[PDB]
């Protein structure tokens, strides 16, 4: 009951740590989808700076 | 004669309480060690439940 209950707890920590890293990977994947959207917006505002009549 | 043969007849019964005690010398010690040999049931159970870990 020490050999069995410890490995059942340690597996259940291991399973719960797997869903934590799976949730944090897809949440961090949602960062770069917004980060490049802000990055390409920074590029497309520079094209407004290039032409003069809309920029002034 | 009478009295000397009677005390030697007692030594048959006087050695019978030694046969009483040797039957509680041997039986006490011999079955303690097969009550020590039941740890082999724990040796086979641990490696069989090691497969449950495996």
């Amino acid at each position: 009951e020490k050999k069995e209950k410890q490995i059942e707890q340690q597996k259940k920590i291991q399973m719960s740590n797997l869903m934590n890293q799976a949730r944090l990977k897809v949440l961090r994947a949602r960062d770069d989808l917004i980060t490049d959207l802000l990055n390409e917006a920074k590029q497309r505002l520079s094209k407004v700076v290039k032409d003069t009549t809309r920029y002034q | 004669q009478g009295i000397q043969q009677l005390l030697q007849a007692e030594k048959r019964a006087a050695e019978k309480v030694a046969d009483a005690r040797k039957r509680k010398a041997r039986r006490l010690k011999q079955a303690k060690e097969e009550a020590q040999m039941e740890v082999d049931q724990y040796r086979r159970e641990r490696e069989q439940e090691f497969q449950s870990k495996q």
